[PDB]
């Protein structure tokens, strides 16, 4: 057998079906407490629009 | 296929660099015999020269256009 | 004698596989020939910015409206005439007393410099950001010019004794110029489309600082600092003073001003996010960790620990305050090191950056990812981008979707021993010293221009 | 102590954090990437310096000589002049006696070279002089080479250090070291612009250089009263050598034959930068403190450089402050404290319609160089105003054509320091002991177009 | 009319227009300022790493190797940090009260020689003191000069002589860590980075051979200006051979799509190498002309040369003709007569004068002024470039000496060096002892490196 796979996420999992453990990690924000992360802002009406 | 000498030219003969730089060495075929005959390879035995490497006989300048330019203007 | 011409023919005769790979080819771009392309037609000229509120005075705040009826605003600077200082003989310190302007007169008396569009703030910067940017992105040749513009002429900052002493010289009154770093002033390619923005009113708000903390009143021998008073010097303390704002305005051809009308545009700009400063006491603890809360894609981080013992002296990022030196020239005592020994970054309790030495941030990072290296102690940085000064985007990370992160610093034996007083005369630490850690962040943002109005799509 | 960290995997969080703003900024099918540099071939050439065959007289101080540009080169892209200064040895028989010091003037180079011209065939094509040289070297000097320039053009703290007579403590002799001046020209400004002497066989290219007189090149100073008087041959040992050796070198760059014959027989268009020097105007602050000067320029001007020059003594040069330099302690030149630029304010007017208001002198001194130049001067004077975003850029930028413009005026208001220096009566070692005289010089830089066809060069606009 | 905040003033300039302005500006396809074209760039990140030691121990006078870390897509930066020891002069020195000790000028670029980078066991390139000095004197951008001259030592504290404890100057040389970048082909530009992902098994080493501490400290006599080697008994605490030296490298990670796109291809890079000619010993008393033959293989780009003063083995980075002496104020000064030994240099191509007898000032000033990014501020460091810009990574004018016949550099000695070679100088003149000089020649050339199937090599060689 060849040496172990080189680092850089090619050695973070095993090819055998009984042990895969997808390297993705679950978030720590749960589901009940969802931060707004991103919001949208509108265009500001000009001050001198009355002219 | 090692890359240390893959696209590497052969070591040229010592006499190639002694030739005329201004005018390239004349094209002479060697002797492919087996009795006091040298099997020199022109690929690394002949010096192409400074001017012959780039050419000079272009469609416009062509190293001789001056002669007929003078003849026409005369 | 020589050969001169025809010497290069034997040189040109040399041509091999490497030469054919590098040079040669039918599409090689030869030198000695320059490709010329036409550019646009324009004309730039300076212009006063008309004041709209407040009165220019120390310790006050005034706002100036951006002049309209233009096409592009691509510059901004302020000019201010410093007052004349007449040191009196009836000062509290008596003979052993000198008065001098604080180091870096500009970047001082200018705080919370804000630029607002319509009725919402668009950008804001202050003393720490000004000092860090000037120290890190100063093109040489212009360093002396910028220093002269902001002061530091060895005349404003040189201490002057009382009238009856040997030094009868007084600080001259000459005007000083401070450029205003803004997103439109960063590059000529990013300018305010005043033609695209009609009936929009733009404000620049500047808050000055009172003259009490712009003047350093140093004891001649023991090197102590006390606040100044109006009766301590002749002529009083004139709070009001002139202050003008200029900016460059450009004009373009009709063929393009009509062509660009009614088009949506998106611009990438750089803003500033400043975390609140934290008081640090090296006497009790040596490690100080502060959280970082930022929103958009940050590009660089700057930080420093400022000596805050006397509010009169400013831009002091050293554990020892400057003292009077020989020859009526201010000098910094021998004990002069940055209080920071090491720093690290923590991501959700995961150490992305280990306990690197202070000299790393001081020298190695500026040497590789900046246009200049600071010449003064302090001003540590860490940049996520290859080139900080480049307006074009580079490596950066956004903190909006990144969970809370922290930065931790470690103090120094010099700082912990200077925190307690007891030093001799002119030792700098004759009194207990106090320090404040300050961190600034430089990030990216996107601004959208459409329908004759401006706003932030990402907020 | 404890420096371990998580390691390389820490950057995976930075890679994972990715929002709509990040998607808009980075990423994409056609998005460019770093760590890979595209390579493209370039032309084949070789460069080497060559002597210039001067065929007109011999170099000598106070005389003019012409050097012809040699042919047989595909391109020429450099030009500099080397000159070996003579040896200076002051004698005790000088007119001032003990109180007599001799030193080379500040900016030894940019002096002894005035009205340097580059002519083709018989047409006046380009010209520059001392004021333009000083302004350019003070405004467009790349840092790092400043020390080299101030070592090769003089001001090496050895030529400018006054030396007393032989009987005094300072009996040193001024060194005779050759100096180099790089002549600015349109072909020398950029490598992309070079003279095609290969396809210019029907034109004669000459460079005219007129040296100054050694009498005004040298400076003779009084130690006590700080007065300057002209030097004489008997003052210094060995007399005055009018003749001197000087050479003009230039770099010739070849090109491959295929590219040469490809570019042969075609019409070429080039953009060049020239300068125009307005005639000097005498200013007397005693009578009036406001001076208005008309401008007469032809082509699209890029920038205006001006300064008021102290002209009290013709020996001292490159002096643009109110007070002439005086001898100081340690046999070194000393700058008196009362020495500021005489200009207090300036303005520009277009036929009663002013364009620039009465701006402060510090504006032109600092703000304009800060934004629209590559450097900031370290001396007094040297004011500029540039219509272009970048003066140093060879590519054209914003400019105004003065030919299609009616006569314009520039107004300068002087300073109380200048008006008080105009009157003499100053104490010893103060410079203004005698009345001071000033002159106003204006320089403009403009663009121009040069056409190359039929083996000749000329302006397509006349 | 005309009032404040006017805009109509520029309308005259706008109306000003003619054939020249039409030729320069204007046009349907002409570009405009005040508008910036934005294009997306690649998504990546970068971070520093500590390179774990793999061979030897960090000590003065020995050689140690460091392995390049894996798990990074690209590596583009490497530097060496070293903690200098503490120096404490003792009154029991051989020179007595007339003795001073100081660090040699340019502490970094010293104590580091034969710095080599090896792919597997193939020496890709190697640099040393002469190349480091020439590069840092010729291609140093301003603004970073102070930072570099601070990080390489030279802080006016290491180079300031300190007398013994009994004298007035009893200060000790501070022990502060110094940082030296490693100039490599991948560090030259961000566009050239080592594909560690492409090379997962080709281990890469950096070999550093430190210099002995005896030849790093200058033991200078106060009066006569005589330098003698230091010993353990001279200073307190001895001479600790071991030293704290660490290597840090900056690694970078790219996106998964970019990585999978780039993986599985052959990549060609253009790099710069250094060739140092064998050293030569010059005796100006015997002859005033010195000729050295140059032997180089690839396309050379620039030639750097200088004569190094080798009179005292302790003092280094001294290319003048007279050694520095101890002046007033516990400082080091160069005596009055101290000039570069070179007078005139020329090139000969097989009995053909390619370059005439140019003056020394030519190579000193004219060549750096036109074909370099900086001009040296110290005497010496003469150069000749076949390329328009030496610091540019992109290829420019260059010549291959391998396919060229024998070439010889010829140098004429100077009378100051001739008189300095013989001794007899008075006290604090530098040339009190007889002086010997050595001539060193280095050249920078171009080369092509090919990466294919997780391997490295030089196809041209």
């Amino acid at each position: 057998p060849p040496p172990p796979a080189p680092s850089g996420m090619q050695n973070a999992y095993s090819t055998h079906p009984d042990a895969y453990r997808t390297p993705l990690l679950a978030d720590s924000h749960a589901l009940s407490r969802m931060p707004v992360v991103q919001v949208h802002g509108p265009q500001v009406a000009p001050k001198n629009s009355h002219f | 296929d090692p890359q240390l000498m893959g696209s590497q030219t052969t070591q040229y003969s010592r006499n190639r660099g002694y030739g005329d730089p201004i005018r390239g060495d004349l094209p002479i075929v060697p002797d492919d015999g087996g009795w006091f005959a040298t099997r020199a390879n022109p690929a690394h035995h002949l010096h192409t020269g400074a001017l012959s490497m780039i050419g000079g006989d272009a469609s416009d300048c062509g190293s001789t256009a001056v002669q007929q330019l003078i003849k026409k203007y005369e | 004698t020589g050969a001169g011409v025809t010497s290069g023919f034997i040189d040109l005769a040399t041509y091999d596989n490497l030469d054919r790979a590098l040079y040669g080819g039918k599409d090689a771009t030869t030198y000695f020939i320059k490709e010329h392309y036409p550019v646009g037609w324009f004309t730039k000229l300076p212009t006063m910015a008309t004041r709209v509120s407040g009165n220019p005075a120390f310790g006050q705040e005034f706002s100036v409206g951006v002049p309209r009826s233009g096409d592009y605003v691509l510059n901004a600077w302020l000019t201010l005439k410093t007052p004349e200082i007449k040191l009196l003989e009836t000062n509290r310190l008596g003979a052993n007393g000198t008065v001098r302007w604080t180091k870096n007169l500009m970047h001082n008396a200018v705080e919370h410099a804000s630029l607002t569009f319509n009725d919402i703030c668009a950008q804001q910067f202050n003393t720490a950001y000004l000092d860090a940017w000037t120290q890190f992105n100063m093109c040489e040749g212009k360093r002396i010019g910028y220093d002269n513009m902001i002061g530091n002429t060895s005349d404003m900052t040189n201490p002057t004794p009382a009238q009856g002493q040997d030094g009868a010289r007084t600080l001259p009154s000459k005007n000083l110029v401070l450029p205003l770093p803004f997103f439109f002033s960063r590059d000529c390619g990013l300018a305010l489309p005043t033609v695209v923005l009609p009936y929009n009113e733009i404000r620049i708000n500047i808050k000055l600082r009172s003259l009490q903390e712009l003047l350093v009143f140093q004891n001649k021998d023991t090197g102590n600092v006390i606040p100044i008073s109006a009766t301590d010097i002749a002529g009083g303390l004139a709070d009001t003073v002139e202050a003008y704002v200029y900016m460059t305005v450009g004009l373009v051809s009709n063929v393009e001003r009509c062509a660009m009308a009614g088009t949506v545009r998106d611009m990438v700009v750089e803003q500033m996010q400043a975390a609140p400063t934290h008081i640090v006491n090296p006497q009790n603890t040596n490690n100080v960790h502060v959280d970082m809360r930022f929103s958009h894609a940050v590009k660089a981080l700057f930080f420093m620990v400022q000596n805050v013992t006397y509010k009169s002296v400013g831009s002091n990022y050293t554990c020892v305050t400057p003292v009077n030196g020989p020859g009526n020239t201010v000098m910094e005592p021998a004990m002069s090191v940055d209080p920071i020994k090491s720093a690290s970054l923590t991501y959700e309790n995961t150490t992305r950056l280990a306990n690197m030495g202070v000299e790393y941030y001081s020298l190695v990072q500026p040497w590789y990812f900046s246009a200049s290296i600071p010449v003064y102690t302090g001003y540590h940085m860490y940049s996520y981008a290859l080139n900080v000064g480049s307006v074009h985007p580079s490596g950066s990370t956004n903190y909006g979707r990144l969970t809370n992160a922290s930065i931790t610093v470690t103090m120094s034996p010099e700082s912990v021993v200077a925190a307690a007083g007891g030093g001799n005369n002119n030792s700098g630490y004759n009194e207990p010293q106090r320090f404040a850690l300050v961190v600034i962040a430089v990030n990216h943002n996107v601004i959208r221009i459409m329908n004759g109005s401006m706003g932030f799509p990402i907020l």
